[PDB]
């Protein structure tokens, strides 16, 4: 299980990843607040779309998996997507270790 | 629902474990008439081991529910409990120390009467439960709905301060708890009566069981020391000064208490459950390297406070009594404690908070003793001066400074035994050698002048 | 005289912070303040 | 349970 394997069109995803980061406010088109979020592993690094409602509430370390997802990219940037049939899942919480060395966001 | 959440939060099987228990027992009820019901009652009860449990959480659970179900599922409870309910009351720990940081405010008042209820009754095993939910008092806040629930649980105490008579380890356990709320809250008038209450409760106690006082450890003159200009302890030290033995005849003086050692468990319970797990993870999974995300993660979100910085001192004395890692574990390459004693000591941002953590440093050190206790409480200490040597001279030159100084101005009468224990820390560090030689760091070329001469003076032996 | 205005705030200080029993007294470093025990 | 013999019934609760 590595980050680095959310392609488009993926069926039965059961990945696991942490939110250490924290989404940052940003405008995008007028009225609407698609928030960003970047996080890293051993593996690799990934940016997961983060909306408005759970951007307010959103605090580091939950754990989230997905199913029936498809990935989009933003601007030259990978971002995962959730809708039309796809469903978010907490799990647990702090049990688990990262590597912020594979960071695929600099410059 | 009951615990507050929202759609992402987990699906806390254990809630859903709760949920099939309020089925059960409502459904099995049906609004009938009282008879009836705890007859069904028992007869399920009655039909096996499992569901017999399952009777009992769904009971507890209406005891947080609403006040009139409360009331008749207690009576209900009391009824038909076949083994008194002590594993009934284990899993009421579990589901408090877990679930508090998420239980409701009128489930919190409810449960409060049920522990109410279980002690004046004197319900085998609520010794367990009062200590267990005193341990989740967090030190150093101020918060109001806090406040509130230590005065409760106080005055419950207190009305039933002969079952902690009868309870001999909850006597030290409630006396320590309740001089660090003490040293703790100050401010209000309000606070002040409740200052008042608490120090009235903790002399009586101090008195009448000072014999079971002794073995509460050297930390209780720590919580004295704090609390000494009130006159009832200036007091009860010169009585103690004047004639131990007056106070309890088998008490001969201070020579006992002071050679004496304090137990993991005062020290411990001062934490709530999430902190220590959080150290436990942090010292037997992250590497070294990693520590600074965490760390200030809870400084942020928790070490930000005025009284935090004694906060800190807690946690020091926590980490160098209560853990003890296993020397295979040291061998491997996981994250070192020196780390973790930089990071506590350089956040003291207050000339205060570093004495306070400094003093709590030395307090082990005035009375160490080899056959008893274990070179992890020095161990850290030494990694410290060796590692922040080059990176840190700062550090180590304070520390080094404090531990000199402290030598003579901490009592005279009892300085001896002050350089007797630093003599045989050091013998104990030569004997297990950490470091190749002692040699370069006593002697250093960067330290201070009269550092190393009075060094040098104190133990020619290590020359 | 600045180290006498500067013992006196110190003074003022740690009266108004210590909650409990203690000594003032200096040192070669700077240092200031020291908890112990009762006389 | 030396107050019932092992050939005895069970008394499952």
């Amino acid at each position: 299980t590595f980050v680095k394997d959310i392609k488009p069109g993926l069926k039965n995803l059961n990945l696991i990843f942490i939110v250490l980061e924290t989404g940052r406010v940003t405008k995008t088109k007028d009225g609407h607040e698609v928030r960003t979020c970047k996080v890293a592993d051993k593996t690799g690094s990934i940016n997961i779309s983060v909306w408005d409602d759970v951007g307010n509430l959103i605090q580091p370390g939950d754990i989230i998996r997905l199913t029936k997802g498809y990935a989009s990219v933003f601007k030259g940037c990978l971002t995962l997507y959730t809708g039309r049939g796809g469903d978010l899942q907490k799990i647990g919480e702090f049990c688990m270790v990262y590597s912020e060395v594979p960071n695929f966001s600099e410059p | 629902r009951l615990l507050l959440s929202t759609s992402l939060d987990a699906k806390d099987e254990l809630e859903e474990r709760l949920e099939r228990c309020m089925s059960i027992v409502t459904s099995m009820t049906a609004g009938v008439s009282e008879r009836e019901a705890n007859d069904a009652l028992n007869a399920y009860v009655c039909k096996g081991l499992p569901q017999h449990e399952e009777i009992c959480l769904g009971l507890f659970t209406l005891i947080l529910t609403e006040p009139a179900q409360a009331q008749k599922c207690y009576r209900d409870l009391a009824l038909v409990s076949r083994d008194g309910m002590n594993i009934v009351l284990n899993k009421i720990n579990q589901i408090l120390m877990e679930k508090y940081l998420k239980l409701q405010d009128t489930c919190r008042t409810q449960l409060v009467w049920l522990v109410r209820e279980l002690v004046k009754s004197g319900v085998l095993g609520a010794d367990g439960v009062c200590m267990t939910f005193m341990k989740q008092i967090a030190g150093g806040d101020v918060t109001a709905k806090n406040i509130w629930l230590a005065e409760s649980v106080l005055d419950i105490l207190t009305e039933q301060r002969e079952w902690v008579l009868k309870s001999s380890i909850l006597i030290a356990m409630a006396v320590y708890t309740y001089l660090r709320l003490i040293v703790d809250h100050h401010g209000t008038a309000q606070l002040q009566a409740l200052r008042q209450k608490e120090v009235d409760f903790c002399i009586s106690l101090l008195r009448e069981r000072f014999m079971e006082c002794l073995m509460i450890g050297r930390d209780l003159v720590r919580l004295l020391q704090n609390v000494a200009r009130i006159p009832e302890f200036e007091l009860l030290w010169k009585d103690i000064i004047h004639n131990p033995q007056a106070l309890s005849p088998q008490f001969t003086g201070i020579l006992q208490l002071l050679q004496s050692r304090t137990s993991r468990k005062f020290l411990a319970c001062r934490l709530t459950p999430d902190m220590e797990t959080k150290l436990l993870f942090m010292t037997s999974r992250v590497r070294f390297g990693q520590q600074k995300r965490y760390q200030d993660w809870f400084q942020r979100q928790y070490l930000s406070t005025p009284d935090s910085q004694s906060l800190r001192c807690d946690l020091i004395r926590y980490i160098c009594g209560v853990v003890h890692p296993s020397n295979e574990v040291l061998s491997s390459d996981i994250l070192p404690r020196w780390a973790i004693i930089g990071w506590l000591l350089t956040t003291c941002t207050s000339n205060v908070a570093a004495s306070n953590a400094k003093l709590a440093l030395f307090y082990d050190w005035l009375f160490f003793s080899p056959d008893k206790d274990s070179i992890m409480n020095i161990e850290p200490a030494i990694l410290v001066m060796h590692h922040s040597m080059k990176p840190h001279p700062a550090i180590t030159a304070t520390l080094l400074d404090f531990m000199c100084r402290i030598i003579p101005n901490f009592y005279p009468p009892l300085e001896g035994h002050v350089r007797q224990g630093v003599f045989s820390s050091l013998n104990h560090i030569v004997e297990k050698r950490v470091l190749a030689h002692l040699a370069p760091l006593f002697d250093n070329p960067k330290l201070d002048k009269e550092l190393r001469a009075m060094l040098r003076e104190k133990f020619p032996e290590f020359c | 005289q600045h180290i006498a205005a500067q013992q006196k705030a110190a003074l003022q200080h740690a009266h108004a912070h210590s909650s409990g029993y203690f000594i003032t007294q200096d040192s070669a470093f700077g240092n200031l303040i020291l908890p112990v025990l009762p006389r | 349970s030396p107050s019932y013999s092992p050939t005895s019934p069970s008394y499952s609760p």
